[PDB]
Formats: C-alpha cells, structure tokens, sequence
C-alpha cells in the first residue's frame, strides 16, 4: 500500500534499503551459470539452519542417546527423516555450492581489487563452513562420526609443544566421548551458526560496497549514462531475483532427487559406516573425512611428517585468503589472461579434483604419488601465481561486457 | 496367510 | 566377491518371512532396538495381534523397540565380539554383502566356534543357520566353466556346463532343512526385512519424491518463463 | 527493452508467487508435520490395577494412570453428608457437562460413594490440585468442607471432583474409566459391566 | 592506522557506519537514569548468548537428564556453576532492565510519533523474550519448569475450538514430557535467540532513523548549529559511550553480588521447587512463576472465566503494541503533561507492581481482591488514555533540553 | 507450621564431616544424592580418598562416582507409598531451618503406616529412621527418658551435623562462590572508578 509504504519509510529505510541493494542496485548484465551459486549458497544456508532447528526438537547431544535420537528423528518423527536427509544433502550442497562459487572467484578474478575484502569475508565464511561441517558429523556418533573427530582433533596434538594439551581442552576429555558431543553440538547448533551469519552478513555487504564483478573482468561502472546507470548494469531486483529464482527451482530439483531418491549418494553424503554406532574400540578398516573435505586430508596424506602434514594441510586453506596479493595480473576474467593463468586454473582444478580423489580412499602407490604430486601443484597454483600472472601475455579488456 | 508365514520356529510339546 | 540378490521391498510377504526369521534365529543375540515393532507390524501389513503373538517374545509391548535380552558388553565377553545392531545393518554393509555373508558360513576347526566365512573371515559370529543350510564346507563341487568371461550354459538343458573345483562352498548332502534353492529365498528373505528396517521410508520417500519432482518441474516451468520474458 | 508486454509480466509473476506459495506450503509440511505426536508420544498406557483397601479414612493416594495422577480418596461419612450441602456452591452439580463414566453417580462421581476415583488434573490449564481434606482451613475460609485446591491459579473442587462456581476450572475433575475388580481392588482404565 | 582504515574504507562501509551510527550521531545531552537501558538490555542479551552457549556444551535436553545435567554443570565443569548463575541471573536482570527501558518509554512517550517503530519492534523484542525465557525456565526439568510448561501450554488449550488440538500439537506429546523439553530447547537455544538478535537489530535501525527522545521530550532536531549538529545534541560517541560503560560497571557489580553471594535472591531468581526434579503427578503446593511473568500470572488469575482470562492476559500484553496510538496528549514526556497523565502512570505503574507482587504468591482473598482491582486499573491506564491525555491540560514544552 | 532456626556453617570440617557419616549410614539406605560425587564430597570435606572409600562408600563404587544407592524409586514409592526424594538438592528445595525442623519432629502416632508423624511434615512416609538415637518422642514434642543413645542436646548436634552436610551437599559451590564473588566485586570497583573518571572528564 502506498500510505503504509510511506509510514514506514517516514520511520524505517525500507524503500531505502531495498532500492539501494536489490531495485535500483546495478549488477552487470552479463552474469552466467557461475553467479547462481550465492543465492544459492543464501539459500542452502536458510535450509541448513531450518532443519538444524528442527533436528535439534528431536536431537539427544549425548554419547549415550545421540545415535539412537538420529533414528528416532528417521523413524519416530513425523517426516524427521525428510528433515535429516535435507540437513545432510544440504551440507553437501552448501559445499558444492561454495566451491563452485569459490571457484567462480578463480575464474573471473573476483577475488581482485576491489574485492579483496569481499574474497576475505568469503574465506572466513569458508572456515567457519569447514567448522560447522567438522562438528555436525560428530553429531550422529557414528563411527565415522567419532573416529575421524578422533583423527582431526589428535592433529592439534601434533602442535610441537601445546598440541596434546590443546586437544584435551578441545576434546574436553582424555579421549572423544559425549562431553566432546555435546561441546560440539553447542558450537554447531548456536555459536557457528551465528558467526556465519555474521560473515555473510559482512561478506554480502562488502559486495555491495565495492559492487558485483563479471565473466568479463569488465568493471561497468565505468561507463554509465545520463541517469548514472551503468550501460552493462542491470538492476539486481527485479531481473536477477527471477534469474535466481529459476537456478533455485533447477537446485531445488537436484535436492529434491538427492534427498527423496539417493540421499546416501553412494556413501558420500551419509557415509555407510556412519549409519554403525560409534565404537571408542573398534576402528573402521578405512577411514576417510566426508568428500568436501578430503582434498585438504590428501594433502595431509601427502606430507611423511605429521607436524609438515598439519601446517600443509592448514597452509592449503590459509593460501587462498592472501590469493587477492597473489594475483598479479592487469586483467581479471581467466577469458583475458594468458595461457599460463588457464593452464594453471586448470591444473589447480585437476589437482583439487584428485586429491579429493584420492584422499576419499585408502593409501595406495599410485594414489600416494599422484596426491603428492597434486599437492605440489595445489601450493604451485598460488605460489607461482605471482610470477606467471606477469610473465603471461593478457587478452585487451572489452569496454563493453561481451554477450 | 500371514499367520502360517509368522509362525515362531521353536514348536513345544505338551502336556494334554 | 558378493553375490547379488535382487531385494523387492514392495514383497510384503517376503518381508514378513524375513522378520520372522530375523525375530527367531537372530534376536538372540541381535537387537534391531531402533526399530518399534509396531512400525513394522504397519509396513510389513501384519495385524497387530499378529505381530504381538508370533514376532515379540520378549514381553514387550508393541510400541517397543526391538531390544533384547542380551547386553552387548555380555555378548563381546561371550562371543569375542559384540553382536552389532542390525536395524541399520542393510545400510552399514549393503544387502549383496548380508546375503553373502549368511550364505558365506563353513565349518572351520581352526576357530572358536568351527565355523569360518568367506565373505567376513575370522567372523566371532556362530553359524546360527546351519540347521536350516546344513553343514557346509570348503570342498569340492561343480562350477560353471568361465573362460575370460565366456560362461558356458547347456544350449538344450539350459543348465550350466560345469567343471570340478576343489575350493567352493559344498553343503553336505541331507544336513540341513532346506535345500540351496530353499536357503538362498529364506536368506533373500531375511536380507530383505534387514533391507527394510535399515530403510524404512524408502517406498514413501520415492513417491513423496515423485511428487516433489513433479511439482519442481511445474514450477521451474513458470520461473523459466518468468525469467527469460522480463529479459527482454 | 521494446514495449513490455504487461499482463503477461503481471500472469507470469502471479502465476510463478501462486506455485511458489504452494510449494512453500509443501516444504513445510514436514516441519509442522513433524511437530504431531510421534511414535515415542503414541507408546499410550494401560490399565493400573489399585488396592484401595488400606486407604485410611478421609485419606488419598495417587495412581499413575496414563501419565495422568488419579486420586484415589476413601471418603470418609462427615464429607459425604457434606457434598449434598455444596450443590449450591458448584457449577455443574449434576456433572451433566463433566467427563465421567456414564455408570458413575451423578453427584458423587464415583461407582461407590465411600470410594472416588478422580482424574487428577485441573480443567484449567491441566495441574493436579492439592487434596485439602480439612473441614475449615483459614486459608481456604470458613466455607470450606473439603475438596481439592488448584495451587495453579486457586481453582476449588468438592471432595467429588465437582468444580466450584466463578472459578478459572470450568468443568468438574474427570472421572477416569475404572472398575471395581474386587471389593478392595480397582483397575483404572476399563470401563465397568454393564 | 591511517593507510590501514583508508584501504578499509575504499572495500567496507566501515567509517561510514561509525560516523552515521556511534560518532557524528548526536543524541540528546540530557540523558538521564532511564537512558542506561538499552545499553544493559544489549549486555545482557549477549550475556545470555554466551553463557546459554556455554550450558548448552553440557546441558542434555532430555527428560531422563535435563536435571541431571543442569547439576553436571553446577558441580562437575569447572566454573559452570558460574556460567549457571550468570545464565538465570542474566534472565532476571534481562526482565529488570526490559521492564526499566518500557517504563523509560512510557514516562517520556518514547513511543510517541516518529517511534512508533522503534516501539513495536521493542514490543516484538519482549514478546520473543517471554518465549525465550518461558522455554528456558522449562529446560531445568524441575518441578516449577514442568508444571508452568503444562500450565503455559494447557492456556493453548482454552481456544473454544482448535485450542485442545493446537496444545497437543505444541506439546509433541500427550502431556509435557522430553519432546516438549527436547523441542523447547531447541526453539530456546537457536530459533528465539536467531529472532531476537534480528529484532534487535530492527530496533535499533528504527531508533537510529527516527532519532532518540529525551527526558524532556524535547525534539532536538527542531534547533540545530550551523554546523548541522543540534544545539541540545552530543555525539553518542564518546560521551554516551563512556557513561553507558559506568552504567555496564554498575549493573556488572550488582550482577556479579547477585551470582555470587545471592543467586537464588530469596527463590525469586532460581526457585526452590525447582531444585525438585519434575513429576508429572505431583504438582507443587505452590505452583507460581517467575517473578517477571508474575504480573500477568496475576491478571489471568483474577479473571473468573478459563478462556476470558486467557484473552484478558493475551490483551495485557497486546494493549502495549497500540500505545502509540492510545496517547493522544500534545507532548511527549510526563514532566509536561496534566495531573492526569502522572496520576495514570503511577496507578499503572503501582498495578503493575501489585499484580507481580500477588501474582508471587498463593491465592488469598485480600490478593484475589486487589488483583482484580489492578487488573482494571491496568487497562484502564490504555484504555482510558485516548481520552484523559485529551482532558488533562499539558504545560509547554521548552524549546532546549532542561538540565 | 513453625520451623526452628538452625545455625549452619559450612566452614565446619568436622561438622559436615560427622553429617556425611550420618547421611551415608542412615539416609542413603532409601535416599539417593546422585547428583553429587564422592570425589568432591570428599574433597570438599577435608576426607583422604582412601578414608572416603573405606568409611563412606558402601555401594562398591568409585570414588568419582555420584553417591547412587540401590533403592530404585519406583520400588520405593510402592514400598513406602512415596518415593524417597534425591536429597543432594533438599537443602535448597526445603531449606536448612526447614531440615533441621523436620528431623527432630518425628512423633509416634499409631493411626499412620509406619507408626509416626511429624510435625513440619504431616501424614509424610518416611519411617523414623533416627529413633535409636533421638529415642522415643512422643506428642509437644518429648521424647521418652532413657529410650535414645543420645540426649536432646546430642541429637540437635547430629541433626544439626547431618543438616549441614546437606547444606553443603544441595551448593558445593557455596564458599568458593563468596571467594570469588569478593575478588570480582573488588576489581568492579576498582574499575568502577576509572569508568566514572573517564565519564567525568569526557562530560566537562
Ligand atoms: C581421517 O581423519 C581425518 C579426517 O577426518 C575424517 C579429516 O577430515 C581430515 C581433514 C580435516 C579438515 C580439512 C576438517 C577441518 C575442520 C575444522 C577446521 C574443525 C576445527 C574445529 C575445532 C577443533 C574447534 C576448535 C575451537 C577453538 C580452538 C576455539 C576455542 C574458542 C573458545 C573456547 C572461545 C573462548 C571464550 C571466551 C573468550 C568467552 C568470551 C569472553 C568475554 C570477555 C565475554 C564478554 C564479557 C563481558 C562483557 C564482561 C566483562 C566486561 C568488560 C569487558 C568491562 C567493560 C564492559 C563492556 C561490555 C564495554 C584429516 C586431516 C584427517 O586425518
Ligand atoms: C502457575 O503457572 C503459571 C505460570 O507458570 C508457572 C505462568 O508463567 C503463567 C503466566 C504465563 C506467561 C505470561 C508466559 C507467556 C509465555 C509465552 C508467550 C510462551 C508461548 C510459547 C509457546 C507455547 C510456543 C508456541 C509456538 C507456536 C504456536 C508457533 C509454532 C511455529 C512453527 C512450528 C514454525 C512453522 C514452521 C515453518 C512454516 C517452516 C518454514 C517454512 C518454509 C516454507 C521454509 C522455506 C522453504 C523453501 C524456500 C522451499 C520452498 C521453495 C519456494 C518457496 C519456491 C521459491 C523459492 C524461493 C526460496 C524464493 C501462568 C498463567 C501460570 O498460571
Ligand atoms: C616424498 O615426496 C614428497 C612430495 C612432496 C610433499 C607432498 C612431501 C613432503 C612435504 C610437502 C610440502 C610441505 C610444505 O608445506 C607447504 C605448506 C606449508 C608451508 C609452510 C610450506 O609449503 C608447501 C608449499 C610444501 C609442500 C606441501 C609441498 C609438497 C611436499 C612428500
Ligand atoms: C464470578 O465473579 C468473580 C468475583 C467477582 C469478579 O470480579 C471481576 C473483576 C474484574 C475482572 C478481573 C473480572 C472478570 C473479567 C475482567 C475483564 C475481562 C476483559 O478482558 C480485557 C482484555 C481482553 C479484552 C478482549 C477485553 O478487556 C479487559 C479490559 C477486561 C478485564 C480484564 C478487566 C477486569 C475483569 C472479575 C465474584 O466471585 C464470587 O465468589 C466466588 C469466586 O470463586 C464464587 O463462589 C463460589 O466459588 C468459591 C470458591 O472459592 C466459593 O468460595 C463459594 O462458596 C462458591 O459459591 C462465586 O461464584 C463468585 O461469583
Ligand atoms: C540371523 C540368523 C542373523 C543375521 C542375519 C546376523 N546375525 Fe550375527 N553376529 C554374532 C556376533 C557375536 C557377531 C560379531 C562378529 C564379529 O564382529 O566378528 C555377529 C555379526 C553379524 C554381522 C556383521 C555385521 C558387521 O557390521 O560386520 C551380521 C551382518 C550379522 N551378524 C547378521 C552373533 C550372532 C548370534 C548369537 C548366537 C546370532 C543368533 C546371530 N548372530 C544371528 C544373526
Ligand atoms: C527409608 C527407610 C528412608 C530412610 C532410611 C530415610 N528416608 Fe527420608 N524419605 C523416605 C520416604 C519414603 C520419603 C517421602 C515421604 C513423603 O511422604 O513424601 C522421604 C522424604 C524425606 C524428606 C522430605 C524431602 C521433601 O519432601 O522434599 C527429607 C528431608 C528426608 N527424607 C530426609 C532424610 C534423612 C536426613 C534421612 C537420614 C537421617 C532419611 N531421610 C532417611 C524414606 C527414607
Ligand atoms: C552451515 C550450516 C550447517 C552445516 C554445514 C551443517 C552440517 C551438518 C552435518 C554434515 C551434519 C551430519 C549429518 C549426518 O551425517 O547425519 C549435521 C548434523 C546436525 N546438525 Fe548441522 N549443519 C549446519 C547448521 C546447523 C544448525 C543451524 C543447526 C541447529 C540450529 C544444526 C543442527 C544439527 C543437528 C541437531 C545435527 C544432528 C542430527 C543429524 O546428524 O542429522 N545444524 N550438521
Ligand atoms: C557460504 C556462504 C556464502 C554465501 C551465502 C555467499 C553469498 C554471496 C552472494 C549472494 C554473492 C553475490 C552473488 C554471486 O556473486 O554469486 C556473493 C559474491 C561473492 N562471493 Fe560469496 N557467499 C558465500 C561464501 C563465499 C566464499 C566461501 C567465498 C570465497 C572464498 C566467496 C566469495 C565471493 C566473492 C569474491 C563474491 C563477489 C565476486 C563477484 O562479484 O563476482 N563467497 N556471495
Ligand atoms: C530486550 C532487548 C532490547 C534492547 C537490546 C534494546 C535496545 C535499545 C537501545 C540501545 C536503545 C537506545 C539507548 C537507550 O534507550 O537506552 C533503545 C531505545 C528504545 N527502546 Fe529498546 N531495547 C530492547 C527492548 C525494548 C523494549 C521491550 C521496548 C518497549 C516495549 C523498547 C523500546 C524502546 C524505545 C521506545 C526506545 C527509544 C527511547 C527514547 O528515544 O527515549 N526496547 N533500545
Ligand atoms: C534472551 C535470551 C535468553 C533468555 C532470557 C534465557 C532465559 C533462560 C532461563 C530463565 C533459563 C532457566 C535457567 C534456570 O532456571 O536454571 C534458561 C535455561 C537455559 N538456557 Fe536460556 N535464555 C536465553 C538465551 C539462551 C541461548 C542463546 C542459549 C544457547 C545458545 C541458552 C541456553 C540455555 C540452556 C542450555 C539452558 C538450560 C541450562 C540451565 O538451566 O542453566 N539460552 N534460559
Ligand atoms: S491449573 Fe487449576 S486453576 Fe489453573
């Protein structure tokens, strides 16, 4: 209503808000595939926290009710399975998701100036992804559930010196056990969830600060038209609100399929020794993180000592926050540089892929080579991106965004 | 029909 | 290698000889304890009666779960190994590794209940069907001749064309109640209620999915419309 | 853009909110869906067999019946001469808008007068109320000649369950479905032959 | 630092914000007592975050082991007798200091236009806090946390048609037992905290677009320097910022001689049958609420009839939400309104009190007598409003703030 | 009914020791203080370990672990008519005058199943159990000459003793609570006043 709108607005900066970020907030034209995957990612977000919160009316933290409270939600609760399956597959959604939105950054530069800060606030948003995702698996008890808790908290026991001391106080017992349940269950279900949404809170607004980059890597604002509208700028609201609202139905359609028809998928998103009840004596044969995990674990695979494999496999994720001053390219779109910044995407690419591979597996010669060698690669991508981001020959930038 | 396939395995004999 | 089984969870019959086999050979010493025997009373469409007279023997009520009397610390002393719950056990190893498993048992001197199996080597779980497959051994019986691949079956008889070899499963003749054929459907059986319990929503889901996958399509066509008019 | 064709921007997006509102209602489903009694809540309860013959005069116990407590009060005479005298304090002396068994006296609620058997539940926002046998408290005033006393908001039942007037209870305490198995044994939860 | 900030503020609404929100944002000078309010209402939401955060490491939300785990947190984790106290104790000042900051509103018509906003978003702020400490009051698992919980539940109930359905619904269960429990603590520890923080965020994003009132009522923004600041106005940082931390200091002190030295506060704080493990069929001789939930208790308590008093308590709080529209006097604060306005809010303020007063206790007849009385004096305090604000007759209102 | 004031003090070593003794040989026969351990029972009451076990432990438990008893509580309340209530809390949920009033009000009255009344707790189920000690009393309280190892003055010790064991018992936390509670009310203070001088002199 008219004079509703303008009693609000006379007390709230409704229309203000909305018509500087999503009406009248000008993001280039030219967005593909790869920009479905924040909303998205927004999206996954809203249904993790709605079926945690649902979860959670039925949900037992302690190591003594944890796993039979999972089955009573399967079984005992009214659709609670439905609600399980669409935590579950929406934790490995919300890692699809953002890796492929992380790797849009890659692609496009966005992570460049001026989105440095932008690219920042993602990575912690990541950290705190990786967080949450680490402590809900322990949630279940399963057996993978607790060995690889087990696993990951005795590498804060490789710290030289405070490392067994800091896994106590972080296990807060002498081993895994239901304290260390409930611990986690407290920072998945309230503290991490809430530092997330501070993130993209901060993440979101940093965008809308210094504005949306493109496939292009052309900064639109540059030219802009009488009325100030950028000519490649379209308004976010109302043409890319539809535009995810179509890549959210198409998402929803693979959720609903995952969730309804193979909410397992094949032992990767509900692992089968998880579905067995957590064993402090007994270990699996093989033991293995989640898949959106596991590039990361062959990199720690990777490395003979144990303190080197921790640093590496920490150094791995902390590389991507300082990738901003690691790129030293004039252009920003992978579709502008030279060979050498496609050549090593790719190579980046295929070596993440692989040792995600091979780290979903038990040891073998030919996975310990190649996750080597892919490691090698991994820490190469960046570690030379300083050098072959100038050393290569960039395409001109188009003043126009091309489509 | 359901009762014959449910039927428990261990048969007792008794008294009478 | 495991054999495959072809497990219809739509078989209500089939379940039900699987949970009855399950309530009297195998609660003994396994709980399915995430399981209430009333839910498998109504999927299973055995009338409640019914399912209190001839599947709970423990007294329980049936809104219970499927608990038993034997304590898993008890039964790891006992047997060396605690006999796991098998509501989830389908999930755990997948049907194609259960029917291996229980189909898989041959006696063995070597160990501490005679028994070994091929599937589960140096299992601590006793050979609890021997009365109904009969004694079975590591012996010498016919097999099909494969030759990289190239089976060999009788062109008339239909039957295989079989050679002898000296490392197969035999079941000793006339040791046992039910003969393969009779064996293999009662294991079939039991892997299919042990399929079932493990997933007890598998047939609501897929036609809650179907549903869901219909409407999605609708809906993804009025959003694509939405979308690339108003993109003109 | 040339011309947009209006009617059908409006078809399209009122046509996409519709489908979208109903597939909103879809997902939720589960999560109100959820929120219904589950299995665990289903598990019911059944009938509690009570010895009542070692209930002194004017005293009650308490019987777990269906979660619920049941009050099982052996009336002494002097309240039983008393509830008569009530009749004019009570909403519904003649239970006749109660919940109680239809083989249960009218007045005193029960199938034997010396014996009442009581859900023990307040009509009014469901708490058991203190059993207040004495005649005349100085807290529950000089009109008093037993019952039972909300401690919730202060709600006065006669010693047979019946509610007072002007009282947040509106109903007279139910009467749960028991019998009497023998002489100094009752079974709550089934209904009396007929 | 300077390079610092600059880069910061190129890729972050960071300056910006500080300078529209705490620096160069001029509240009125003449702020007093009353004013503290808000600043200890945010201390003591976070306070509450975080200590129910860390209960939540320990507590069990189950029937067999609410209990037991409230007292696993008293004795057995290492200061979380602590982090216990400052939990209940941080829920009683939460009501003191919410209850201060309403009447605060209602003593200088911070309600009035333009906050009208800012007062329904607080009205919303209070009614997620009724929920949020209803359900954590049920979450001990002692007697006085089952039977409220019947008692709050069983008032869905009086509904004359869907009321018995909507309590069972609501319930999850055919009477309270650890569903109610298990879903209450999740409502409590994710949903209502997640609803709240939004909701404080609201409010303060109106109270920022419409400016704060003043003890005198003054609209300071009628006079204003050449420089754009009002004459009567003072950066809210630092100056409101430093007085807000004397404020914190002192409420700290009288929290922390509560938590450690009277943390039961006579039973009014942490009640004493609910040291008593809840049973479902013995109801406490004495069966009364917290003491911040007392006055409305009381009110539906004086109210003959079931259902009426239910609408009677629903209506006490919800005649709140229309005080901005209920007062029409030509000022904003009670300093310069008619005998009639003074008069009203200290009957209601004296209702109030005697209402939580009686409303603490079991029924008596001089309590039955006067909570019926200040049942009808705090409605008549809204109801009669629209007409004695128009009767009475108001002094001016200075042009400067007095002080 | 009227309650007699009892002076508690929780500094009292021997005190809450002789109370432990008695909790542990009379009242844990029906009453459970599972929320407490024997562990910190001990600690807290200046006992070795190895004393705590050999004097105080009879279930065989450990010393960590919480002061369990046999006693289930159904079995107990269709035994007694009421459950015994857990009594690691009691001092809170009744209080301290309320204990010591309620142990020394156990009269003989014939009409009730075990033979007693009391006077803080009409009609209630517990059997006297300190009989041998207080003696015979009987309705006023008197207790009969010459029928009680103790007198009355020994008998208020011990109750007095076994209370404030129970005091300790309901909050552990009691004396290391006001420890703290002074330092934190120091330090406020103390930065109480370089928060009301920086106000000061910012407001100039
Ligand atoms: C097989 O195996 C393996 C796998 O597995 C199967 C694997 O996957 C992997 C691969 C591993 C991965 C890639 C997974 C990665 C997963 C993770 C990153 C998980 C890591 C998560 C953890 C282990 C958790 C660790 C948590 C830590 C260390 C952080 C701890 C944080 C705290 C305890 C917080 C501290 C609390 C505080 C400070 C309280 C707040 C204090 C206050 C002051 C509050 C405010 C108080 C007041 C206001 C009062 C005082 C008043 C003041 C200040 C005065 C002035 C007043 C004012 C208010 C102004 C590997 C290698 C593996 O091999
Ligand atoms: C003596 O005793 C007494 C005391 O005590 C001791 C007392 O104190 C009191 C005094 C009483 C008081 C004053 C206490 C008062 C306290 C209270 C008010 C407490 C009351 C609290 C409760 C009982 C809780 C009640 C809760 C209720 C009724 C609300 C329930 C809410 C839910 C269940 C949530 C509903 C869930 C939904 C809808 C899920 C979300 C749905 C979605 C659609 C999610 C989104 C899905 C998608 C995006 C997928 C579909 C995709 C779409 C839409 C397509 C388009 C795509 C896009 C995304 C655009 C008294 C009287 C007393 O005498
Ligand atoms: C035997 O065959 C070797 C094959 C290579 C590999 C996997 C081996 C040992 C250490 C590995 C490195 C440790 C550093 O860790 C990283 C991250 C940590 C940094 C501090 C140093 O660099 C690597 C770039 C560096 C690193 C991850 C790259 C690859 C190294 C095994
Ligand atoms: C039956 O009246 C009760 C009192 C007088 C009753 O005063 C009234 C005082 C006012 C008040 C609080 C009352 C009702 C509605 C209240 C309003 C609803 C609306 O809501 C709001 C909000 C919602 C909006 C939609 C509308 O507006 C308001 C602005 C409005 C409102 C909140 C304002 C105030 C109203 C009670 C007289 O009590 C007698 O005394 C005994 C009572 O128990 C009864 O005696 C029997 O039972 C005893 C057991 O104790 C035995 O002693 C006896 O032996 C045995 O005979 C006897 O029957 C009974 O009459
Ligand atoms: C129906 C006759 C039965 C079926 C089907 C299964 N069991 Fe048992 N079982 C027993 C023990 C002591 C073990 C542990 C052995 C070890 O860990 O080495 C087992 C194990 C199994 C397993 C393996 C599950 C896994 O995750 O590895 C399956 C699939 C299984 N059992 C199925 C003991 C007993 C027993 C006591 C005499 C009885 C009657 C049964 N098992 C019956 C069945
Ligand atoms: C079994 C013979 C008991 C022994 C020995 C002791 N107590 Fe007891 N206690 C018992 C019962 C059956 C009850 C319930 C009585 C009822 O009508 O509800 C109690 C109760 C108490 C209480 C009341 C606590 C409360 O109401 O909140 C107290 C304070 C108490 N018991 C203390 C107590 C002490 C100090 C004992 C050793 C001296 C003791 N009890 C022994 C059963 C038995
Ligand atoms: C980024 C957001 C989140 C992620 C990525 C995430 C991830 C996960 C994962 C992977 C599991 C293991 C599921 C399984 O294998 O069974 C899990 C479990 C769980 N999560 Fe979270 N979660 C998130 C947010 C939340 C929130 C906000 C809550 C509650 C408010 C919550 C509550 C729970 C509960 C109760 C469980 C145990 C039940 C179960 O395992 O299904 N989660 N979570
Ligand atoms: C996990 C939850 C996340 C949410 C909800 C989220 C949300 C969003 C949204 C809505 C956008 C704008 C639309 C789009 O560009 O797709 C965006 C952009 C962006 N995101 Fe994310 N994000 C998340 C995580 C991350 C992570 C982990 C990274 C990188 C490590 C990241 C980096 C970026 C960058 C650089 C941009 C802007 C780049 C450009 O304009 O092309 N985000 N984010
Ligand atoms: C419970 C958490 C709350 C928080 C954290 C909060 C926060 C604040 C803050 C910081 C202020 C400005 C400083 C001050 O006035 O002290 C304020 C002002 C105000 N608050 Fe709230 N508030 C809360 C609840 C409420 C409630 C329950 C109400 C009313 C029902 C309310 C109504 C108002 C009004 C009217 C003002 C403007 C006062 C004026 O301008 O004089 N708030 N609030
Ligand atoms: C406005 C915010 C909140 C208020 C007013 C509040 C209020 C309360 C109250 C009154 C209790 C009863 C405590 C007792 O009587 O012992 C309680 C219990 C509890 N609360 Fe909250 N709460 C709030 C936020 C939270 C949050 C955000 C969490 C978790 C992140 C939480 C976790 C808990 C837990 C675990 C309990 C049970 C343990 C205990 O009783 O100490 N609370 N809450
Ligand atoms: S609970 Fe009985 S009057 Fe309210």
């Amino acid at each position: 209503m008219n004079k509703f709108m303008a009693w609000v607005d006379a007390r709230f900066p409704a229309t203000k808000m909305w018509e500087d970020h999503l009406s009248k907030y000008y993001a280039p034209k030219n967005f593909n595939f790869w920009y479905f995957f924040g909303s998205l990612a927004l999206l996954v977000l809203v249904n993790q926290i709605l079926t945690g919160i649902w979860l959670t009316m039925s949900f037992t933290p302690s190591a003594e009710e944890a796993f039979a409270s999972v089955e009573y939600i399967m079984r005992d609760v009214d659709y609670g399975w439905i609600i399980r399956y669409m935590h579950s597959t929406g934790a490995s959604a919300f890692f699809i998701v953002v890796y492929l939105h992380m790797f849009r950054g890659l692609l496009y530069g966005s992570y460049q100036k001026p989105r440095e800060l932008v690219w920042i606030f993602g990575m912690l948003i990541y950290l705190a992804l990786m967080a949450e995702a680490f402590m809900g698996y322990l949630l279940p008890w399963g057996q993978m559930s607790y060995w690889g808790a087990q696993v990951i908290i005795s590498l804060f026991g490789a710290i030289p010196v405070v490392g067994e001391d800091l896994a106590q106080w972080i296990r807060g017992d002498f081993l895994i056990s239901g304290i260390t349940l409930n611990r986690f269950f407290a920072l998945h279900v309230i503290a991490l969830p809430i530092v997330l949404l501070g993130l993209v809170v901060l993440h979101i607004l940093a965008l809308h600060e210094v504005g949306s980059n493109n496939p292009d890597g052309v900064d639109i604002k540059k030219k802009k038209d009488e009325n100030g509208v950028p000519l490649d700028g379209i308004a976010f609201h109302p043409y890319y609100t539809v535009k995810d609202i179509v890549g959210v139905v198409v998402f929803l359609f693979i959720f609903c399929t995952v969730i309804f028809f193979f909410p397992e998928m094949g032992g990767y998103f509900l692992e089968k020794p998880n579905f067995e009840m957590a064993n402090q004596f007994k270990t699996p044969e093989h033991i293995a993180p989640v898949w959106y995990f596991t590039p990361f674990y062959a990199i720690l695979r990777a490395v003979p000592d144990k303190l080197m494999g921790v640093v590496a496999m920490g150094a791995a994720i902390a590389v991507l926050f300082v990738l901003p001053w690691l790129d030293r390219s004039p252009v920003r779109s992978i579709r502008y540089k030279g060979w050498l910044s496609k050549l090593w995407l790719v190579i980046f690419a295929v070596s993440f892929v692989i040792l995600g591979y091979y780290g979903a597996q038990a040891p073998s010669p030919l996975g310990t080579t190649l996750s080597r060698v892919c490691t090698v690669l991994y820490f190469a991508f960046f570690i030379l991106m300083p050098f072959y981001t100038r050393m290569e020959k960039t395409k001109p930038v188009p003043e126009r965004v091309t489509g | 029909a359901i009762a014959k396939r449910l039927e428990p395995v261990g048969k007792v004999c008794v008294q009478g | 290698q495991l054999d495959h089984v072809d497990i219809d969870l739509t078989d209500k019959a089939a379940m039900q000889d699987g949970a009855r086999t399950f309530a009297n050979y195998c609660m003994g010493c396994h709980s399915a304890k995430f399981q209430r025997y009333e839910r498998v009373a109504t999927d299973l469409g055995i009338p409640a009666d019914l399912m209190m007279e001839k599947l709970v023997f423990t007294g329980a009520k049936i809104g219970d779960h499927m608990d038993i009397g034997m304590k898993p610390a008890d039964a790891k002393t006992w047997f060396g190994a605690a006999p796991p719950d098998l509501t989830l056990v389908a999930r755990v190893r997948g049907t194609d590794w259960l029917y291996s498993y229980l189909r898989s048992f041959y006696e063995d001197p070597k160990r501490p209940w005679g028994v070994n199996n091929v599937i589960f080597p140096n299992v601590g779980m006793p050979n609890v069907l021997a009365p109904l497959q009969g004694r079975q051994v590591i012996g010498c019986k016919q097999v099909q001749v494969v030759e990289d691949g190239k089976k060999q079956f009788d062109p008339l008889t239909g039957t295989p064309l079989t050679h002898e070899a000296c490392d197969q499963l035999t079941v000793v003749p006339k040791t046992g109640e039910l003969n393969e054929a009779q064996f293999d459907e009662k294991v079939k059986n039991l892997v299919t209620f042990l399929a079932y319990s493990a997933n007890p929503n598998k047939l609501a889901s897929e036609r809650i999915g179907t549903y869901v996958l219909l409407y999605l399509a609708f809906f993804f066509v009025f959003a694509y419309l939405l979308k690339r008019e108003y993109w003109k | 853009n040339d011309g947009v064709n209006a009617g059908r921007r409006r078809f399209l997006v009122a046509a996409t909110s519709v489908v979208g509102a109903a597939g909103a209602v879809g997902a939720a489903v589960p999560f109100v869906g959820s929120w219904f009694p589950s299995a665990k809540a289903k598990a019911a309860g059944a009938p509690v067999q009570v010895n009542v013959g070692k209930i002194d005069p004017g005293q009650q116990i308490i019987a777990e019946w269906r979660g619920k407590p049941v009050f099982i009060v052996h009336r002494t005479k002097e309240m039983l001469d008393a509830l008569p005298s009530l009749e004019g304090q009570l909403a519904d002396p003649d239970s006749k808008a109660s919940e109680q068994p239809e083989y249960v006296d009218p007045k005193l609620r029960s199938i034997k007068p010396e014996l009442a058997v009581i859900v023990g539940i307040c009509t009014h926002l469901g708490c058991s109320p203190t059993f207040r046998p004495e005649v005349a408290p100085a807290d529950l005033g000089p009109d008093w000649k037993g019952g039972y006393f909300c401690p919730c908001h202060g709600s006065h039942y006669d010693l047979a369950g019946r509610v007072y007037k002007g009282q947040p209870a509106p109903l007279n305490l139910p009467i749960p479905p028991y019998t009497f198995d023998a002489d100094d044994v009752i079974t709550i939860g089934v209904d009396q032959e007929k």
